[PDB]
């Protein structure tokens, strides 16, 4: 801990007098400099004053020169501001920051929490800057040769209500803490921060300080308000039991980056089962080969040793923060790859309760076949349906893993008669030789 | 834990109902609780979703307006009254508790979909009802002209398991349902509440 | 860390120029530098390497002696002579940073070429320069017999971006480039210097 | 810790005198045999002498028979060598080995570090056996019926400047350290050890060594020094979005088995980016699906997730010992698979002045077309052109992931008048039916 | 660990002889013991399995009664009295090594057929031997009629080793094998004891 608490501030009015005393504790204060800095409220920092490790060099903002004395006591480890004749424009809050090296090197790493006093900057850092997530945004500073090319340019990130943060210093290097997301930059006498990809925690006033070998002050720079302005899923994955098949959908940033995405595992004719509820972690009493990873803004659901048990619709679904809505995924329809069977080709004339009924439905049914492509063409004696016949083939089947089609042709019951003969011929690879039971009137 | 629909039936184009979930087996009041739409061969289209009465309720786009969910923590109920139902919602709702409080040591479905009740079904058409009609047929059974789907069909009773394989029903050109289960037949409509055994 | 390379523009063949690659951004003391070669629609071309001036320059075999590469840690910059140009070196030039030290915990591109600078591009031919001729046509503007590549071509300068394809030049009989810009047309030929807005 | 300190090793001359001290500590010192074997430098182990836990009965090799005095102090748990009348033969490392059992079945299993100490073998060993990595190897001790077959055989393994480490004891067993890798036998009057599957580690000299109850010394094995014994890349790779594409280069050993790889991304008319540094390792700021794996002399960038900016040239570079050069590979040209479009056709008449110009350039163009493979014919009035029409196409659109083709026919400016109707005719995937636009004069 | 089997020759059919099984490296009494058969170019058949004399021996179903499996622990041998033998049983016979006792961490092959012998061959056939005679053909060399497999065929004594492909004998209508290696032809008959060298 390097902490340095801070108090002194109050309800003043113009022309008196404030003292502020900050106390550090956690390292050697009598060997770091140390200084004041003060950000009117909405506004950026601006560095009252600054005295060194040995207390005889003091520096002060020409803003502020000659009316405020800064003094440190080594002995209580405790270092004063003593605010004199004051003004207007002295209404802020004031932090006293640890200078990490000497000057003109200034690097301000450990900040005062704030102590709130009531009673133009050199650097021409931008007002602001917009940037996108994942995006590569430049924010340039800018200074003179004496502020930005001789001495070392140092980047304070401070969010909205909360003392500001190191991130660059020595114009390029980074503390211990600071993601290297952040990058600092520096050419001739202008400085830059570049942060490549942003969050929602890059919300915050970016500062460019820098010390004055001839202005004799560590200037800051001019705000920078950096402002961040369907789960597509495969229709039909597969693979042969044993393997380890990757189940990989991805919606946004908002839809599935953001939020924790979960996979259902919905079986024909059951309710779904929710076999990953976090990005990565599973619910207990599913088996551990129902993996999950979010990488980023794709999710894979990795399922390894497919069996007859495996075979379902396997959804994502992840909240959506803008829609505000549980998107779910188009559902990955998972089968097993399984070695083709051979249609058993069956056929019923329709029975006598038709006739009696108006109607004459004539099935065909091909049972145990695998793939799920096949085709059933009513041959009426060389003759073929015309758009009349229909048919729907079963799920993989839970122990055999193979396919049921069943084709009825719905024909008039004055339609049986005027023909002899119906039959169906079936297409697939399982049987290169057609098969058919031709049934007679 | 359980969450059992009801309310599910036959609804005229435009009309109005009322789904009631009956959730026991946890604490209801602190669990979201949601309803999940599937058309009949479709994907899960989320319906609505709500944690508090007093809080804020969340619609689906297509159903903003129309659907309004509500809860009933002393009866341990969900409730969503649907009312100017539109052709495409003819579906089956689905009762899930969404948990949206973790604990430290208790990892539970935080955000997820936790458990999902069995669901009612909504036909949102004006053609009435008609009984189904069963023709004795591998032994088989065709189950034709039945409206609306589902309807619970059986060999023996449930006595004869193995072999039964059951096909969806299809939309015919009458507009009316039709399966077959193949290996007594036992064929049981709810919508028109007969119970056939041929 | 940014590497800006200049002297790429036209060479009569035998002649002698000089590119100067000024990398800022990181210690140069710190890092072997190397220059690549990459053809127009080729690959890329290894052309020498130099780690201090004292120590052996690599060369490539095509390149050994008419080539010369040197730096500059006080100015921060990397020197490549190329004296008696052949044909074939007509190309663009990268300054790369190929880092050779790395330290226990910094994991750095050790040995890897690291950052690649833009690249100029030399033009190896005794033809003159010649003006580029803009001819506006899906809006689109051909800019026909420019010499040498490239051109900077841009609809409204800029300002209309989407929907702005630009194809390759190609070489004609003549030897003079030509492209077209689809979707006001800017072009900018460097070399001749010309601006036009047409 | 079973640690056996040692010293009293240094410059002495022949004739003289030395004591060798050596400190055990860790374990009953005054219940365990122990021994001093000596390695000349760059020769195999040579057992100088042994005593037993009371210290009375003491053993010495009848090369130094007569001459040494082996010593132990149990109260201060020391023992100690005295050797007398030194000779040129016993400049060496000196080694005081724990023994694990009683005599016959001797086993050494801790070692001194090495005292160096300046001033034949009964088992024939080979002097060398050769292995290469995944082999069995089988280096066979030899004995006499007092050697081998009586006595347990154990195993040493000396890595190169280190003391030698216990592998095999009792014909059999391994300690508890070393791998069930090797093995033991011993059959009538020869032993062996056999090696299954080798590694860099097992580069070392390895000794068998048994007791005698004729001889009545522990004789050692003779050494058996075991010893293990332009990046060609696809021109183009491709795959659909979402999913894991694999790009294997291969060189040479010298190209980038000894050498680390590293793949770049060139996009279409920007500079390469490094998404893979290290064989494996991936450099910040660059999604992690981009992985990296260099197996052997083949390296593979596996791009999982593919996406509209996914499409670039991959190359793989590595740095050869032998040419001197930073060798790179073909380069791959990633391309992902998009449902095929329908390419918007189009055509101007070249503008008055290009007959101001004298030439006359009539443009045709295929917009929004996958794939690449396109072809366009201008048929000028049932004419097909022979040889002066050129044409190139865009790269993959960065978000539309289409091509873009352009076909400039370059004609005379009398030839434009010449003839009537020019017009252009597509040939594609996407439309089947040719579709043009027949512009007039 | 060896297992080395003997007794393996001619046999007239339903003849009597004993395979002997002479086990070392191991502690012969604590493992189980059985013996394999394999037919030529066939799979492996189970013959016999022991572990004590006064225990319970098991045997297949197809040697019943002519077969008789016992031990010798002072010997380290495993005996097989295998007596009125049918025409089947020509076939190579394993001897191994089946673990049954295992310790608490020396995890060892329980019960698994650990090690195998390197078989001895048994010709149940009333057939009698032939010498082989070698027919010279890449050079090779044809063994022909020889009864019964195996011989030992190879190039200059086993010095030339690569590239010598054996192929399998045949069973031709005189009942007489035949080889042929291919790349002077070393011809090694044991159970006619001829060495041939051509």
């Amino acid at each position: 801990e390097v902490q340095v608490l801070e108090s002194g501030g109050g309800l003043v009015q113009p022309g008196g007098s404030l003292r502020l005393s900050c106390a550090a504790s956690g390292f050697t204060f009598s060997s770091y400099d140390m200084s004041w800095v003060r950000q009117a409220p909405g506004k950026g920092l601006e560095w009252v004053s600054g005295i060194s490790y040995s207390g005889g060099s003091t520096y002060y903002a020409d803003s502020v020169k000659g009316r405020f004395t800064i003094s440190r006591d080594n002995s209580k480890n405790t270092l004063y501001l003593q605010m004199n004749s004051l003004r207007a424009e002295d209404t802020a809050v004031y932090y006293c920051a640890r200078d990490v090296n000497f000057v003109p090197l200034v690097t301000f790493d450990y900040w005062g929490q704030g102590t709130l006093v009531t009673v133009q900057s050199v650097l021409t850092q931008p007002p602001s800057a917009s940037g996108t997530p994942g995006q590569r945004v430049t924010l340039s500073c800018t200074g003179s040769s004496s502020n930005i090319g001789s001495n070392s340019v140092t980047w304070y990130q401070q969010l909205p209500g909360t003392a500001p943060k190191l991130l660059i210093y020595d114009d390029n290097q980074r503390p211990s803490g600071v993601p290297d997301r952040f990058s600092g930059s520096k050419s001739g006498t202008s400085a830059s921060l570049a942060i490549s990809g942003l969050r929602s925690e890059d919300e915050a006033d970016y500062y460019c300080g820098t010390w004055d070998y001839s202005l004799s002050a560590y200037v800051f720079g001019g705000g920078t308000k950096l402002t961040v302005l369907v789960l597509t899923q495969p229709p039909s994955a597969s693979g042969t039991p044993g393997q380890r098949v990757t189940i990989s959908c991805s919606g946004s940033s908002s839809n599935i980056g953001s939020n924790a995405v979960s996979w259902y595992q919905q079986l024909p004719g059951t309710a779904p089962k929710l076999l990953i509820y976090a990005d990565n972690k599973r619910p207990s009493g599913v088996p551990d080969r129902f993996s999950g990873s979010k990488s980023g803004t794709s999710a894979s659901l990795a399922i390894s040793g497919l069996r007859s048990e495996d075979e379902a619709d396997y959804y994502c679904g992840a909240w959506d923060s803008s829609l505000n809505a549980y998107v779910f995924g188009g559902g990955t329809k998972l089968t097993v790859l399984r070695t083709v069977a051979a249609p058993s080709v069956f056929i019923f004339p329709p029975s006598d309760e038709q006739l009696k009924s108006g109607t004459a439905s004539v099935v065909c049914l091909l049972n145990n076949f695998y793939p799920r492509e096949a085709k059933v063409q009513w041959k009426v004696d060389n003759a073929l349906q015309s758009g009349n016949s229909q048919e729907s083939v079963t799920e993989q089947d839970s122990k055999d893993s193979t396919y049921s089609l069943s084709s009825t042709l719905t024909l008039s019951k004055a339609d049986y008669e005027k023909h002899k003969v119906y039959a169906c011929e079936v297409t697939h690879q399982g049987l290169s030789s057609p098969v058919t039971k031709s049934f007679n009137r | 834990v359980q969450l059992l629909e009801s309310g599910g039936g036959l609804v005229q184009p435009g009309g109005s109902l009322r789904l009631s979930c009956a959730a026991s087996g946890f604490t209801f009041s602190d669990y979201a609780m949601s309803w999940v739409r599937q058309a009949p061969g479709k994907g899960l289209e989320w319906v609505s979703w709500i944690y508090s009465g007093s809080g804020n309720k969340y619609y689906a786009d297509s159903v903003k307006g129309r659907f309004t969910i509500s809860r009933d923590n002393s009866k341990n109920t969900l409730y969503l009254q649907m009312n100017s139902l539109r052709a495409e919602d003819t579906a089956v709702y689905y009762c899930a508790r969404f948990p949206i409080a973790r604990t430290s040591n208790s990892q539970s479905s935080y955000d997820g979909m936790d458990v999902w009740g069995q669901g009612t079904l909504v036909t949102v058409s004006s053609a009435s009802t008609k009984g189904p009609s069963v023709f004795p047929l591998a032994l088989g059974c065709l189950v034709k002209d039945y409206f609306p789907e589902p309807v619970t069909v059986s060999w023996n009773s449930g006595a004869l398991t193995s072999g039964v394989h059951t096909f969806p029903a299809v939309l015919q050109s009458s507009g009316l349902y039709s399966l077959s289960s193949v290996v007594t037949c036992n064929v049981d409509h709810k919508p028109s509440n007969t119970k056939v055994d041929k």
